[PDB]
């Protein structure tokens, strides 16, 4: 009855080296209890994943290609997942969309990681 | 096998619990709490209405299925007072039958 | 009284890496004279020994550091289980290295000993290439907190080092099982099986490896030796904790094999009755035909055959019509 | 380093009825964490397969998914006019996720 | 609570007979096949039942375990008057673990036969 | 109650089972808090005083072949002749039982051989009296030499408690050996299994048919070993204290473990018995498989040779150009093609 | 027969009066060896064919 969803905001025009926040509210679920990876989506190209945060640890990782200038978090009292992205560049204008994912097994070492929902999307234009 | 700490599996956060078996299609929480005269029978999907049978004073069975949604089991492990090591066995189905005591 | 068992000699290196808080030296080496001063030493030295089959540079290293001449023949010695043996001056560990070759369906083994004493460790090898790159790789970039710790956070690394690389044989493993039930199912054939054999004595030998192995860092973080700090126990706790998920694989791994056997292993009955059917099928219809060649081919100076004009038609149609007949035969009653 | 999916073909074309097949190699062995989503123009990816064998909750079964060693299959038994998007790989082997390049199916 | 314990751990007792009982007839089935029919078809249906008994068998004996745990150690929350329900599910787990063992024996025997069946046709 | 009336034999005769007479020792270890002592000897009559003392006390008696000393210990510990009987009875299961002083317990300790694959049995009696444990067995070498380490240099719990954690002690190091002879095994199973396939010979055969023995013997010494341990937990006699039961209920699961893994052994070996009929079928078949492909080329090339080579006085194909070659090279065609349609398979 | 004597004894009548009681406890002891050995040939006997009946068919290949 929660209709989970994800609601995502933060993105608009910006400059060369410049700086966002991009937002996710997560309504119909608990970002404690999942994991939440944001995605890219340049215009024309495919989908390119970009950071996962599991709020219950705080692990993360990024991916390669924006390691070191982004940054995810989450925060459990407003259930949100914000991605703060810095020095930014004119190759990285795209949607980024947020997602919720659960973790399955496949055999007792190994793990797989599959998302189930996704966002509207939000354009950042550098 | 001496003292009772959760495991520590590679491929995940440190802290979080997977469910182990292969299905997702159900999901539902039947509650029947009965006493010598009288029985209410609630079939719903929100975790947080089966909460007050805690501290129910007469006999109530919680049925969950559905445990693939493991964010209800931690909820109800939570509120109950149960180990979190008894919510990974109870999420872990490849394992055999076995009883546990605890106080 | 030291010999050396296995078959690697072709390399000999040595190289020590001292790190600490802020300074690291990492000199490679080509002999033991310089590693020598390393035992007073207060910050954390690895000494790295490989090519083992010159038995004097370990002699000399296990009398500079006190190492018991038995341990010294175990280090030799390659064909040995992996154990741990806590001593008052070391803790001497030995353990396993896989590295599965695709395209090959082998798998080679290798030893490698870990001695820790005090503000050092010492590993001995038998080959240049490890698996312990990443370690080396986030001492020298200080990419951890790697340095800030002492040499039993070091023999931690190195064992976590290990265990994964055990899960990335895992994962070839893996590959190798999907593609062989793809094609046990759809096709047993004459090679499979011996594919399938080779697999099977892989994952028993790879069983037999991983189970002492968990058993080894139970007794490395469960009771700890004076050497391994109580503040650094739980790090080895969480290796124990991953060889459990290897084993538990393994043993799944090894029953999905055993039942590629027996589905093919079986029904083989079968084909001993269609070879019992193919050889009697072409023995009952040409030893009669011998035989009759032989009688109307038989010398006697004379025969029903003085004329006999059109006989040869005759007897080759006879030929004929006895094949003819046998092939109905076996049609219609169901030895074909 | 980084495990790399390529998909094959680039593109594709089909009418309603027919039989797609979609591959998929990766460069380095994951077991079986690949997935396979769908995405129209202009919308949210959507999920379809996990495990490369499971379905996800909710689409039609005429989605299928395998594997054989490495290579990944996703494969339309009957193909409907609401299946004309863009096909994605997923990885998720390592917590370094990557995605494959996306296969467009037209309408022909 | 601790009878309604008793209760759903009977029901499932009470469906593993239901079980067994279907296993029994699944046997008496593929006898017919196994001395009458040789097949490689058959070789994998028995070998899938011997597989299916064995994982039945390790599945029962923890069980006979619990219900031996739970009559046996009496802890606090079984108020001590449930405990004779308990030995009754105990003693019905008990009768499963031998039935289960008996049908393994039962499977074995299914393969011999159809080896001498098999090994009869080629004398023929 | 009595001692049962053997036949052939003088009432009341007490007579050694078992077939070990080589050795007879006796070593006491009486262990205290601080002060400990271990009086190795054989006079029996230097052991008795120690039943009455206040510390702990561990009477350790190798070679029960002689009876008159097993007799001597039992009259003066107040042992029942029936509980005599048992422990020089060997071929038995392991048991207990529980009197209104002590308590005895029968077990077995077993060892495996290499090379000469016998599972060897030797059955051991613990007596647990007053503060006070009695040990029977039969030869030289047992699993409780860990147990002694303890005790002689102080480390672990042992120096500290009664004779009953002495016993858990003692039952805990068999449960051990049982472990170490349960991988041994698995060692066994695994290498024997690997062969069977490889060289199946009648040798193979016994081999598998012994194991398969050793394992029924292990399972039927298995069974009551958790029957003895349950029975020492659940309802703790008095000779032993409260607060001891915990180990016991530790052993009790090691024991769950262990017929565990016994059975999965049996399983094991029953499918290597229908293993082995396969691979001497596959041998068979391959033997087989060489038979019928030399008949199948060279039988209908011999009775065709036989038609031409005939004496006919007809003149029908003997005197053709080059008939001969002829004959030969579509005849070796025809033997051509036919191995090349038995390359498919796995026949060639 | 064991119920036999156990009866004879265990809970007798007079009929077989007390003296006589003791006696036919001996028996008893007696039955017990036969039940005993007869259990222990047969554990030899049920196993003695095993190898023969495994060993046919190695023959076959030879
Ligand atoms: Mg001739
Ligand atoms: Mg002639």
């Amino acid at each position: 009855i929660s209709e989970v969803q994800l609601v995502e905001s933060g993105g608009g025009l910006v400059q060369p080296g410049g700086s966002l926040r991009l937002s996710c509210a997560a309504s119909g679920f608990n970002v404690s209890y999942y994991s939440i990876h944001w995605v890219r989506q340049a215009p024309g190209k495919g989908l390119e994943w970009v950071a996962s945060i599991s709020s219950s640890s705080g692990s993360t990782s990024y991916a390669d290609s924006v390691k070191g200038r982004f940054t995810i978090s989450a925060d459990t009292s407003k259930n949100t997942a914000y991605l703060q992205m810095n020095s930014l560049r004119a190759e990285d204008t795209a949607v980024y969309y947020c997602a919720r994912s659960y973790w399955y097994y496949i055999w007792s070492y190994s793990y797989g990681n599959a998302m189930d929902y996704w966002g509207q999307g939000t354009l950042v234009t550098v | 096998m001496e003292e009772k700490r959760l495991s520590a599996k590679k491929g995940l956060p440190p802290g979080t619990l997977v469910y182990t078996g292969k299905y997702r299609e159900d999901f539902e929480i039947e509650v029947m709490n009965y006493s010598i005269e009288e029985f209410r029978e609630f079939k719903t999907t929100d975790v947080e209405s089966v909460l007050p049978f805690r501290d129910s004073s007469t006999p109530t069975w919680i049925n969950i299925t559905g445990i693939h949604r493991t964010d209800v089991v931690q909820r109800v492990g939570e509120f109950f007072g149960i180990h979190p090591l008894v919510l990974e066995d109870i999420l872990n189905v490849h394992q055999r039958p076995k009883v546990e005591f605890f106080e | 009284t030291l010999v050396y068992t296995g078959k690697y000699r072709e390399d000999f290196e040595i190289e020590v890496m001292n790190y600490s808080i802020e300074e690291f030296r990492e000199f490679k080496t080509t002999d033991v004279e310089s590693v020598l001063p390393f035992r007073d030493s207060s910050t954390p030295t690895w000494i790295n020994i490989t090519g083992i089959h010159r038995t004097d540079v370990v002699q000399r290293v296990g009398e500079f550091f006190g190492i018991h001449p038995l341990v010294l023949e175990d280090i030799l010695n390659v064909h040995q289980r992996p154990k741990v043996e806590f001593f008052e001056n070391y803790v001497f560990i030995v353990l396993k290295m896989f590295t599965y070759d695709k395209n090959l369906h082998e798998l080679e083994s290798e030893q490698v000993s870990l001695i820790l004493t005090k503000n050092c460790v010492l590993m001995f090898q038998e080959k240049i290439g490890d698996v312990f790159d990443p370690v080396r790789e986030r001492i020298r970039y200080n990419r951890g907190i790697i340095r800030k710790k002492r040499a039993d956070y070091l023999l931690y690394s190195l064992i976590d080092a290990l265990v994964d690389d055990y899960f990335v044989l895992l994962e070839k493993i893996d590959d190798e099982i999907d593609v062989l039930e793809e094609e046990v199912l759809e096709r047993p054939e004459k090679e499979t099986v011996q594919r399938t054999h080779q697999l099977k004595r892989n994952l028993v030998e790879l069983r037999k490896t991983i189970w002492p192995l968990r058993e080894v860092l139970s007794s490395l973080y469960r009771d700890v030796p004076p050497l391994i700090e109580k503040e650094t126990v739980p790090y080895f706790r969480d290796v124990y904790d991953h060889t459990i998920q290897i084993a538990d694989t393994v043993e799944t791994f090894r029953d999905i094999v055993s039942g590629l056997l027996d589905v093919y292993l079986s029904s083989v009955s079968n084909k001993t009755n269609e070879v019992m059917k193919v050889l009697t099928i072409i023995a009952t219809i040409f030893m009669p035909l011998t035989f009759i060649a032989g009688i109307y081919g038989m010398n006697f100076e004379y025969m029903p055959e003085l004329r006999w004009k059109w006989g040869y038609p005759v007897v080759l149609a006879v030929m004929g019509v006895i094949a003819v007949i046998m092939v109905v035969y076996f049609k219609k009653k169901k030895w074909l | 380093s980084d495990i790399q999916m390529t998909q094959s073909p680039s593109s594709l074309s089909a009418s309603v009825g027919d039989r797609v097949t979609i591959t998929c190699r990766a460069s380095q062995s994951v077991s079986s964490a690949v997935a396979w989503y769908q995405q129209k123009p202009g919308k949210a990816p959507k999920l379809l397969i996990y495990s490369a064998s499971s379905l996800y909750s909710g689409v039609p079964s005429r989605f299928s998914g395998s594997r054989s060693g490495t290579d990944f299959t996703l494969t339309i038994s009957s193909l409907q006019p609401e299946d004309f998007a863009t096909y994605y790989c997923q990885q998720s082997s390592s917590s370094l996720i990557t995605f494959g390049q996306g296969t467009k199916v037209e309408i022909k």
